RNA sequence: GGACCGAACCGGUGCCUGCUGAAACAGUCUCGGAUGAGUUGUGUUUAGGAGUGAAAAGCUAACCGAACCUGGAGAUAGCUAGUUCUCCCCGAAAUGUAUUGAGGUACAGCCUCGGAUGUUGACCAUGUCCUGUAGAGCACUCACAAGGCUAAAACCUUAUGAAACUCCGAAGGGGCACGCGUUUAGUCCGGGAGUGAGGCUGCGAGAGCUAACUUCCGUAGCCGAGAG
RNA sequence: UAAGGUAGCGAAAUUCCUUGUCGGGUAAGUUCCGACCUGCACGAAAGGCGUAACGAUCUGGGCGC
RNA sequence: GUUUGACUGGGGCGGUCGCCUCCCAAAAUGUAACGGAGGCGCCCAAAGGUCACCUCAAGACGGUUGGAAAUCGUCUGUAGAGCGCAAAGGUAGAAGGUGGCUUGACUGCGAGACUGACACGUCGAGCAGGGAGGAAACUCGGGCUUAGUGAACCGGUGGUACCGUGUGGAAGGGCCAUCGAUCAACGGAUAAAAGUUACCCCGGGGAUAACAGGCUGAUCUCCCCCGAGAGUCCAUAUCGGCGGGGAGGUUUGGCACCUCGAUGUCGGCUCGUCGCAUCCUGGGGCUGAAGAAGGUCCCAAGGGUUGGGCUGUUCGCCCAUUAAAGCGG
RNA sequence: ACCCCCGUGCCCAUAGCACUGUGGAACCACCCCACCCCAUGCCGAACUGGGUCGUGAAACACAGCAGCGCCAAUGAUACUCGGACCGCAGGGUCCCGGAAAAGUCGGUCAGCGCGGGGGU
């Protein structure tokens, strides 16, 4: 959720994200496939979900956290003063990066788990258990 | 108020002046440079005034 | 909060290979990415002008130090 | 009797009608006063920043927050309109900086004409130099995910984000020379300008909801002034 | 701050929240009457509070038609 | 008699107006916004000239006051410091820290260049007079740079001996220094200036607001996906957290596109007509549907959809009815 | 001519650090002494002035070595001038040249002058 860290407000625009195309933790992983922002409260109630499936047990990974500020100008005014200095909290995310990982839960339990958890994210998304892998 | 007033100094015997602002903090002593005036070679430029 | 700048243009005006007369000024610059060579001098804002006139040419050793040198013709 | 009802008379309450009227203020109906601070005739006096006014800025010869007439006077009009006979050649601007400036104007920029030089212009190539964007990366700053060690800080493995981070870093872009090669402009001097409200789309960003036939910059092209 | 409302009146030609709350009137009352006071921002000759009579005054009811 | 700024996603209120630094700025320079951050209107006779010397932050182990950080000692230690103020570049063969002597924080000049429409602004070899430090080469015409500012006019002061009205003087003026500017609206209208108009007038504008229409759909209205739980029991009879996706264009809005040489605006009345996301009636599925009375979803727009009190009201509350007392264009 | 030392440059990390070995009477270095030239905001530690011996202890010089730094390919990809497209939009594609960063393969503990001293 929300850093506790740097200055209020940012931009933005969009190309195909690296930092973090493969599964390092865990042994499953559901990923994304488009451009979205994701931000804050779409992937707690990711969280959430998963959490009340899996909790008790496994291992739930948040590899993707919200860094960029978003805002919403007031109420109704005119193109005025500046921009509005709050609003959301948001992560960029881009195909092949990876959000979500579980460990310690059986193949289809982490299927059903990943169609919850991915049935209220923005983007469509493709889980995956993980290939043979390099990147050390 | 005012703390680093602006000082005229006369050359010594001369007829000619320079102007800077000495600082009237640690500069409480009047000025005395050297300076070359109307006449000949650098000399005593007084920054009384 | 906002409406604040300011604009003073800056950069290398003489570059390798070009023929400088004496007196001009060969790069403008806020420190030292260039430092002054053979043939070269630098004046208080760290600008490097001639010193006699000769052809501008550029010496590179790792973008701490590279110096702007003239070497004369004739 | 600044009493009552009520004609004349003075008035003008509400509705309708009239609205290129019968009338530039009226008519029918209804209504107020009606011996009083009353109504009315003749003569006469007060006027323009002036008169009058039981006071609305009312009235002062049918439209008074300062009458009419003549004159200054063709006031001034950074504003709106309008600006007429023909064919021929070239051909823009809606940018910059400044402005009690922002729909105005000065200078520059871009147009045209005459003179001078007389390939210095254009494109594309090679040589050379400059640059920190796209990407990428965590070596610093900030942020940040799972473990280890541990008086938590640092520090180790694993793992990320960045307009205001950068160990790195292109494609392109700019200056210079040369023409090794094709083309045809360029520069200086002097007369005349207009333009300084731009518009759309693709690409690059900001503001905005990664809204707008949205807004402000950059860049290419068309409209502008281009019919087919 | 120089002081901080004496009588009187108060949801008012003043009240914003508001159709305040209670009651009266009505089958039903955002209006109107009466009470209360919490007076957004009443009040004593820019007069306060009453007042018979008057009014082409404005407001709410009733009878008659 | 006049004054009573401008910007301004209409104007007003608020904010801003000059200067420096970074991002925006698309690897040249330049580049707008009431875009995103931050500073200046100074300071220093030494924080300057020069000449000599020294080298930082931080950590670990060890030690009197101490007890995380003071002071001292060893080790590691491109800088993780420092540089008068902001940030950026630069910087250890110092521009950093300390001492010596000192004023070049000079006069007269200025090859040649950066930068600007102009006027300004920047850098600068080298020449003379005369100095300062060094033994010397040599360095010095303020500061590590980049902000610490103000044309002209009119005047104060000190030199100079150009002008000076018949002549010689003097008054007055000129030339060289120099004093006077939140003239901050910071290229600066006068030496000198605030409000109000619903009594208002003129010239203009759809270059620009209020209505309506348009574009958009944040807000509004409505429908869909998932399914946590509720429903004793069962997620889906009904309901549906946290979240996701769409439609409509009836709300408040954004924007400013036609209309400012006029497109009359609320409500009522009158007259209609259309959508359907259906208030009633008509047909269906499911039900936590026995019957009856219902719930909810699907089909369906033929027709129908009351009279009063209060209020301008639209709404809404109420009275008394109703098959129903539909929502919008 | 061969060897090594003392200076000193070009190049300044492929040339630097760490572990290790070798050098002393040539050379350098520590070392001895210091009232004075000279000097430490206290200390000859450093500057400094007079010299053996001793010792290469530390330093420095040279040699080994790839733990650490530093260099760093090929293949491919990112991105992109140019050309032509898709999607309502975020965003994506194609042909043509250009072409990274990182990482893998590997490469290094330099290379090149001038002088003077002393050896053989
Ligand atoms: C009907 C009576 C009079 O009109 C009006 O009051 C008003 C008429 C319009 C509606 C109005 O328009 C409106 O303006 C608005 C500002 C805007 C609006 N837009 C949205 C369209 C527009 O609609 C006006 C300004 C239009 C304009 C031409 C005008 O000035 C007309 C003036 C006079 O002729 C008319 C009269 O008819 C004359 O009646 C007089 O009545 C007296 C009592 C009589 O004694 C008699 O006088 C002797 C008689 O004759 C003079
Ligand atoms: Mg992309
Ligand atoms: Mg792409
Ligand atoms: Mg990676
Ligand atoms: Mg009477
Ligand atoms: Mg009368
Ligand atoms: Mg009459
Ligand atoms: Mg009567
Ligand atoms: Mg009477
Ligand atoms: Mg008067
Ligand atoms: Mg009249
Ligand atoms: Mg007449
Ligand atoms: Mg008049
Ligand atoms: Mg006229
Ligand atoms: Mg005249
Ligand atoms: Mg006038
Ligand atoms: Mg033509
Ligand atoms: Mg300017
Ligand atoms: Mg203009
Ligand atoms: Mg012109
Ligand atoms: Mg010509
Ligand atoms: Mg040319
Ligand atoms: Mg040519
Ligand atoms: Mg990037
Ligand atoms: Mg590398
Ligand atoms: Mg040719
Ligand atoms: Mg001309
Ligand atoms: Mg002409
Ligand atoms: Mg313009
Ligand atoms: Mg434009
Ligand atoms: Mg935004
Ligand atoms: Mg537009
Ligand atoms: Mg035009
Ligand atoms: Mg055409
Ligand atoms: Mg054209
Ligand atoms: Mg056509
Ligand atoms: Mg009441
Ligand atoms: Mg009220
Ligand atoms: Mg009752
Ligand atoms: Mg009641
Ligand atoms: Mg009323
Ligand atoms: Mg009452
Ligand atoms: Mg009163
Ligand atoms: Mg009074
Ligand atoms: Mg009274
Ligand atoms: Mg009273
Ligand atoms: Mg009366
Ligand atoms: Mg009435
Ligand atoms: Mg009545
Ligand atoms: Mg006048
Ligand atoms: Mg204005
Ligand atoms: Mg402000
Ligand atoms: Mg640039
Ligand atoms: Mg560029
Ligand atoms: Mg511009
Ligand atoms: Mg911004
Ligand atoms: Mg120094
Ligand atoms: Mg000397
Ligand atoms: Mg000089
Ligand atoms: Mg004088
Ligand atoms: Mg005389
Ligand atoms: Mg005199
Ligand atoms: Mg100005
Ligand atoms: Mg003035
Ligand atoms: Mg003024
Ligand atoms: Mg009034
Ligand atoms: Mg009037
Ligand atoms: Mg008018
Ligand atoms: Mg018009
Ligand atoms: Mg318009
Ligand atoms: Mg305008
Ligand atoms: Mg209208
Ligand atoms: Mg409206
Ligand atoms: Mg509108
Ligand atoms: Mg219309
Ligand atoms: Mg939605
Ligand atoms: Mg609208
Ligand atoms: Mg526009
Ligand atoms: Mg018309
Ligand atoms: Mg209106
Ligand atoms: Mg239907
Ligand atoms: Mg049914
Ligand atoms: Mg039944
Ligand atoms: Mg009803
Ligand atoms: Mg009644
Ligand atoms: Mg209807
Ligand atoms: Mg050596
Ligand atoms: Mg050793
Ligand atoms: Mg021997
Ligand atoms: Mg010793
Ligand atoms: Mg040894
Ligand atoms: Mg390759
Ligand atoms: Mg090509
Ligand atoms: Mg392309
Ligand atoms: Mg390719
Ligand atoms: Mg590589
Ligand atoms: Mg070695
Ligand atoms: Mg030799």
């Amino acid at each position: 959720k929300r850093t506790k860290f740097r200055k209020q407000f940012r931009g933005r625009m969009t190309g195909d994200a690296k930092g973090g195309d493969y599964v390092a933790f865990g042994d499953y992983g559901l990923i994304a496939m488009e451009p979205a922002w994701i931000k804050s409260n779409q992937i707690e109630a990711c969280r959430i979900v998963m959490s009340r499936h899996f909790r008790r047990g496994g291992k739930i990974y948040i590899r993707i956290f919200p860094d960029k500020p978003v805002t919403k100008k007031p109420a109704e005014t005119r193109m005025g003063k500046g921009k509005g200095a709050v609003e959301y909290w948001v992560s960029v995310v881009k195909p092949g990066r990876v959000m979500f990982e579980v460990a310690g839960v059986t193949e289809e339990q982490a299927k059903e788990a990943f169609r919850l958890a991915g049935h209220k994210l923005p983007i469509q998304t493709k889980m995956v258990k993980r290939e043979v892998y390099d990147e050390a | 108020p005012r703390i680093i007033v602006k000082m005229e100094s006369s050359a010594g015997t001369g007829f000619y002046y320079t102007t800077t602002k000495n600082r009237r903090n640690t500069q409480a002593k009047l000025e005395l440079k050297k300076y070359d005036p109307v006449a000949k070679k650098h000399v005593v430029f007084r920054e009384k005034k | 909060n906002g409406r604040d700048s300011n604009p003073k243009y800056l950069g290398v005006k003489k570059f390798g290979g070009e023929v400088v007369k004496a007196g001009n000024i060969l790069v403008r610059q806020r420190g030292t990415k260039f430092k002054a060579g053979q043939g070269v001098g630098m004046g208080r804002d760290h600008t490097l002008f001639a010193l006699s006139d000769g052809k501008v040419v550029f010496i590179n050793k790792g973008k701490g130090a590279r110096f702007i040198s003239i070497e004369a013709a004739q």
